């Protein structure tokens, strides 16, 4: 039915790891441009 | 000029010469004989063309109208009693009936029970209609013309 | 956008003939410092207190003249590229933004 | 009784613009009318209302909300814009009313 | 002309004011990934789809087999296969999501950037509709019949509008190499309109969550949203992935791995997931006629929003009443969806008009009602 | 051109540090789980319930299903 | 310190930032590829055809 | 804005490339090319989907695909001639279009 | 590898069908960018001097 069966597979484990991998590595770099707005302060100065 | 070629665009579309030619079916009466039914290739799907006996254009007179869940006398169904003409396709599940067997000497369809009587209506079983009957006519004393 | 692309180009690409000027218009600078006896006590107070010393413009331009295209640009490198600046925006600034597209301008020529 | 009251202060903490430091009237859609009527508003409240907002913004990127103790109360929320546009809305269908006859 | 080259070239400026000096709302969450997503998704489909069209062949007698032929001794078919076939449902998963956020948070405030984007929808639709049909299995066959069939309810000029589609009297070879030529060509008509989407867009810019003016707060689109937006990719990209590598079947009838046969009505006639809930509204209303208008109002209803904006709020952030009743609408569909997966019997035929009525109430009698007693809560 | 013509803005001041500075996912535990809960909190009464009920409904219905498909033995009690 | 060593040699010039990048990924399928191949044919014991195909591969007949 | 020819994000398109877009007093016959190959396209697409619709992209077929489209589609022949007809239309509008520009320093 | 095979086959003419159908669409796309960069100057004219005195 499906001859692919095993290489699919196989291929799925790949996919897992680079996946697992690649999503971090992702995920510090958005957060490390973000940390310039996350951090960011603001105040109100009117010359009051 | 616009006019003509969206209509000619438009149609090319529609339904070719080599499909057309297969549209309707003549069968001929005279091949087909008293007690003996006849099925034919329509549109792909079973044609059925069966000469009914003067006795078995009776058996169907004694039909209760209202006992039946696709209600309909041989009156509403055919034209001519010594013809019947079906559509060869169960009503349930696209099987092709068995002529001269089942419970009501009809049509049995082996997929799921389905018993249809001499007029092609669901009797026994699961289908919810009766076998279709298609458009037609007839042209002379032993021509018809189905589709 | 045009600023941090020339300092880009100082670290970069630095010309003999843009450094064999820019060192002519420093000396004529240094020089242009000793023009008065306020402004010559000003360096001397100030020498001694930041070098612990007195340099003389004869000094200053020995080194000054020691510095070549090849030199501004491990400097500047050394002390621009890819840093992370200090920035300050007083005024109408809606136009000027974000920090990460200002750092990043802070790299490749 | 004290019927409407219980309920709409219900609902104001219920809805919780107020978590953000927000004015009711700064949570309005602005169409057209409250647009006109935002520029009506006095130099000194348009500014406060600019700071509000931006702050509320900067809350939401970060995913946080002021302290509960900032949080505006149902009674001390003050209705800055409902004048004007009240009356921005009665001269348009001054206008609307007048066109037509 | 200009100092950088990314303001003054025609075509780089082009890119440049809409993916990276683009100005963005500070504050816009994971809800607005899918736009990019939905993008992607739509390259993905094209890619993987050319290269499936360059084995396949559009004939009755071929179609089933070539499919199986570029499975079974095409370099990776069977994987090219399975990604584009799964790439479909993962195209409505976001499209879903997407049209969700846009009604949560009063996007279609935005009237054509919301229409343009309900013709996505429905082109998206056909689209996948006409794809199916071309293994040429049972299901694709029959949901082709099922389905075209439905025009014939049309008065007058019912049985020839269907007669036209087909090419003839059934689903055949005609209708077959025609429907491959929509395939083929639907997908880039997608891509033109998803454009327009965009354009019309950029003419306001981006709303937010707390559906207030951005002005006061704006960051440019690169690097903020170009890695949130990679990162939002590789994140639902893993599910995908993940689906289609290690249970391939799952969201797929069993029924279509057996060639179309039309003297045989396969015993449970039902769509891809995709599609059932509508499916379900169709069923909902006996009467050929009565169920066609259910059907297509149950998406046209979609064009109305807009007009049903009670509310002084844009957004449902700040309206509690609101939220469960969209959450509920939600629910509602979850429930329509799984009535179109069973039978046409009881209990499920009651269920089944209820969430149907359910569905057009909430939409156009409550959020309009909620909505305009919300705005008397808050004393306007 | 969208960036100068936005809005006018008057007298708000802000700081910020350099992406190097600073730590990319900072105070997980201190800040960032606790408003994770408070989120969750705030959310999961207007969300659940409708789908627990949609739950219920699909449960009753399917269950329902079943039981008309077995035999009600009071159908053959005199069949003798 | 590496990480001082790396960013000085490695990512510091673009040029050479890419040259790691490649250099790196070269090295990296290498690895990546055995040990995932590894992984697979362990957790597979006796039931891939390279584990059985000596029995018939020139012992029979 | 007064008129939505001049507002509208999209009729602005079209307004700027084809009713209020400036062009010279002057130009011949020579610049008719352009509209043409334009035109040209939209038949080509037009007439080639229409055969697409009845075309089979198998060895074993195609041939008679074609021939089947001549003899028993509605105006296949017709359709059939356009396109490949059009085809020869097309290249001679674009070496024309091709020519007029290298004469005229279009190219510039 | 453009073949799919080793001769003018089955294999070609299906790629070939696809390759035709997509083409023209990439035309079209082109075409607009054509249009595009043209629009910048504006057209040229038989006599190769400036028309802005008469547009
Ligand atoms: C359509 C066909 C039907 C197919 C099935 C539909 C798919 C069903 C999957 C369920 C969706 C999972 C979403 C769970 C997320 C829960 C969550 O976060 O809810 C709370 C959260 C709170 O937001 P705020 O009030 O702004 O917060 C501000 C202060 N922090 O709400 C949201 O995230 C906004 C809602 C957006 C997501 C809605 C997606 C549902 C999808 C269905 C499509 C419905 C629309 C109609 C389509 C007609 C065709
Ligand atoms: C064996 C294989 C060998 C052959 C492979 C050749 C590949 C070589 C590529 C060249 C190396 C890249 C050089 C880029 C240099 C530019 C740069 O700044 O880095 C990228 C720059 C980072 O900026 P900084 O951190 O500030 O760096 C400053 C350095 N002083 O931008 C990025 O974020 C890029 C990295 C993120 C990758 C995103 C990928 C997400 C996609 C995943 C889906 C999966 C892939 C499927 C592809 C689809 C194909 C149909
Ligand atoms: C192939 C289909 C589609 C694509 C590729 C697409 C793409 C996009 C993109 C890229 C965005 C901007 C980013 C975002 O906000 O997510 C967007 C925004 C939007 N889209 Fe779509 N869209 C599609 C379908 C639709 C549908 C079906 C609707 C709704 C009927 C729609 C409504 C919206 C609206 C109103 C916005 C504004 C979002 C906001 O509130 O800021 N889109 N779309
Ligand atoms: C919006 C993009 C698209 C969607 C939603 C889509 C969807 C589908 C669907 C639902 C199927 C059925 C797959 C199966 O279960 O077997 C399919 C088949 C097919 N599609 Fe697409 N498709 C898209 C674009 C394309 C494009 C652009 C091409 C190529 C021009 C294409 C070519 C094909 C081919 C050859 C098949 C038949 C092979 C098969 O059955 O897998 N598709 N597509
Ligand atoms: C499908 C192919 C093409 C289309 C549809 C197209 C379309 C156009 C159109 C509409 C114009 C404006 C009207 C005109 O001047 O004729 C134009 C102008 C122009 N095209 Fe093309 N073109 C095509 C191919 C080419 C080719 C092959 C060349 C030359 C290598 C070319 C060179 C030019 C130039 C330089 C102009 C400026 C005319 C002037 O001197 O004012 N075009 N084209
Ligand atoms: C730039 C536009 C196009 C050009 C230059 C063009 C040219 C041609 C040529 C040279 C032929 C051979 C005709 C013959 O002598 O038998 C042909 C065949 C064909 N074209 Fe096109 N074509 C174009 C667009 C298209 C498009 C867009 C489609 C449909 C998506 C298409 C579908 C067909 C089909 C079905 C055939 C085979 C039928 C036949 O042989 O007439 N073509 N085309
Ligand atoms: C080729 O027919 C189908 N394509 N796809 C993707 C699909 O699910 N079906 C189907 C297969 C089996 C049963 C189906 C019943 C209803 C529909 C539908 C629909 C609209 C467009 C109105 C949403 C499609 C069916
Ligand atoms: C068919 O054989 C396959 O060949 C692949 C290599 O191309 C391997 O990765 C698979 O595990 C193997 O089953
Ligand atoms: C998120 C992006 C994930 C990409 C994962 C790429 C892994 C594909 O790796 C594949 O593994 C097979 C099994 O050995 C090989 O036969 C293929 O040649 C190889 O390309
Ligand atoms: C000469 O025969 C013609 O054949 C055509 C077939 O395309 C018809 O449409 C015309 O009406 C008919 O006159
Ligand atoms: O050239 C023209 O330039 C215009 C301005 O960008 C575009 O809107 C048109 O689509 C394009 O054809
Ligand atoms: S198909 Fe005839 S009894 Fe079921």
């Amino acid at each position: 039915a499906e001859p692919e069966h095993d290489q699919r597979k196989r291929m799925g484990l790949k996919m897992l790891l680079i996946s697992a991998l690649l999503t971090s590595l992702l995920y510090y770099m958005k957060r490390h441009k973000w940390s310039v707005l996350k951090s960011r302060k603001m105040a109100y100065r009117p010359p009051k | 000029a616009a006019k003509n070629v969206v209509t000619q665009f438009i149609s090319s579309l529609s339904a070719s010469a080599d499909v057309l030619a297969l549209s309707k079916i003549e069968i001929k009466l005279s091949d087909i004989p008293e007690g003996k039914n006849v099925a034919f290739k329509w549109r792909g799907k079973p044609l059925f063309v069966r000469h009914r006996t003067q006795a078995e254009i009776n058996q169907e007179a004694e039909v209760d109208v209202s006992k039946l869940r696709d209600p309909q006398h041989d009156l509403d169904r055919v034209k001519k009693p010594e013809w019947v003409i079906l559509v060869g396709v169960c009503t349930h599940l696209g099987c092709v009936p068995i002529a001269n067997s089942g419970d009501f000497g009809g049509y049995y369809c082996p997929c799921h029970g389905s018993h249809y009587d001499a007029s092609g209506r669901i009797r026994k079983g699961p289908a919810p209609y009766n076998l279709e009957v298609p458009t037609y006519q007839f042209v002379g004393d032993d021509l018809v013309v189905v589709g | 956008f045009c600023a941090q692309g020339e300092w880009m180009r100082l670290c970069t690409s630095t010309t003999e003939s843009e450094v064999k000027r820019a060192k002519n218009h420093l000396r004529s600078a240094m020089v242009a410092q000793l023009d008065g006896t306020t402004p010559v006590c000003e360096t001397i107070g100030s020498h001694l207190l930041n070098y612990g010393r007195r340099i003389s413009l004869e000094e200053w331009d020995s080194r000054i003249s020691a510095v070549d295209a090849r030199m501004v640009r491990d400097v500047c490198s050394k002390y621009i590229y890819d840093k992370c600046p200090a920035l300050a925006a007083v005024g109408p600034i809606e136009q000027l933004l974000d920090y990460n597209r200002i750092r990043s301008g802070m790299y490749w020529i | 009784g004290r019927l409407m009251d219980r309920i709409r202060k219900w609902y104001y903490n219920a809805a919780g613009f107020n978590k953000y430091g927000l004015m009711r009237d700064d949570t309005l859609y602005e169409d057209d009318d409250v647009k006109e009527a935002l520029k009506r508003l006095p130099e000194d409240l348009y500014n406060e209302r600019m700071f509000r907002i931006k702050r509320a913004l900067d809350l939401s990127l970060k995913h946080r909300i002021l302290p509960k103790e900032q949080w505006v109360k149902y009674e001390e929320d003050k209705p800055y814009l409902e004048p004007y546009l009240k009356e921005v809305i009665r001269e348009r269908l001054e206008r609307e009313a007048w066109n037509k006859k | 002309m200009a100092p950088n080259i990314r303001k003054s070239h025609p075509l780089l400026k082009m890119i440049n004011n809409s993916l990276i000096d683009l100005p963005a709302p500070s504050n816009i969450s994971a809800w607005w990934n899918f736009g990019s997503l939905l993008a992607v998704c739509l390259m993905t489909q094209i890619l993987t789809g050319l290269l499936l069209a360059m084995h396949y062949t559009a004939d009755t007698s071929l179609a089933f087999s070539s499919v199986a032929h570029t499975c079974r001794n095409v370099q990776y078919g069977w994987l090219i296969r399975n990604l584009h076939a799964n790439g479909a449902s993962f195209f409505f998963i976001c499209i879903f999501l997407h049209i969700g956020r846009g009604l949560y948070y009063g996007s279609y405030l935005y009237k054509e950037t919301w229409n343009t984007g309900v013709i996505l929808l429905l082109t998206l639709m056909a689209t996948a509709f006409v794809g199916y049909v071309l293994p040429w299995g049972q299901m694709s066959f029959w949901g082709a019949t099922v389905i075209t069939n439905l025009f014939s309810a049309i008065p007058y000029i019912g049985h020839t509008l269907v007669e036209w589609a087909w090419g003839g009297f059934s689903v055949d070879n005609p209708t077959l190499t025609r429907f491959f030529a929509l395939h083929f060509l639907l997908p880039f008509a997608i891509a033109g309109i998803t454009i327009i989407h965009l354009t019309f867009l950029h003419e306001s810019g981006s709303n937010n969550p707390l559906g207030i003016s951005s002005d006061s707060d704006k960051i440019p689109f690169h690097p903020y949203y170009s890695f949130k937006d990679i990162l939002g990719l590789t994140l639902m990209l893993t599910p995908f992935l993940t689906l289609a590598l290690f249970s391939p079947n799952l969201l797929g009838d069993p029924e279509n791995f057996t060639p179309a046969n039309p003297l045989v009505t396969p015993p449970h006639i039902k769509p891809e997931w995709y599609f059932l809930f509508a499916y379900a509204i169709l069923r909902s209303i006996p009467n050929k006629l009565g169920g066609v208008l259910a059907l297509a109002a149950s998406v046209l209803i979609l064009f109305l929003i807009p007009f049903l904006h009670k509310s002084k709020q844009r957004t449902m952030t700040f309206r509690p009443l609101s939220q469960t009743l969209f959450w509920l609408l939600v629910a509602n569909l979850l429930i329509l969806t799984w009535i179109g997966s069973q039978p046409v019997e009881h209990p499920f035929i009651i269920i089944g008009q209820m969430a149907s009525l359910s569905y057009f109430t909430i939409l156009l009698i409550l959020f309009p009602t909620i909505g305009t007693l919300e705005n008397k809560m808050l004393n306007y | 051109i969208h960036f100068g013509n936005l809005a006018r803005v008057r007298h708000i001041i802000t700081y910020s540090l350099s992406p190097f500075e600073q730590r990319a996912i900072p105070n997980i535990f201190s800040d960032a789980l606790p408003n994770v809960w408070r989120r969750f909190s705030s959310q999961v009464f207007k969300v659940a319930p409708p789908f627990l009920g949609a739950y219920l409904l699909y449960s009753w219905g399917t269950q329902e299903f079943e039981r008309l498909k077995r035999k009600n033995p009071a159908d053959y009690e005199n069949d003798q | 310190a590496l990480l001082r060593q790396a960013y000085s040699a490695l990512f510091r010039r673009t040029s050479t930032f890419a040259l790691t990048v490649v250099l790196g990924a070269v090295l990296f399928e290498r690895a990546f590829d055995q040990g995932a191949d590894a992984i697979f044919e362990h957790l597979n014991e006796g039931k891939l055809w390279k584990h059985i195909k000596h029995k018939y591969e020139a012992s029979e007949e």
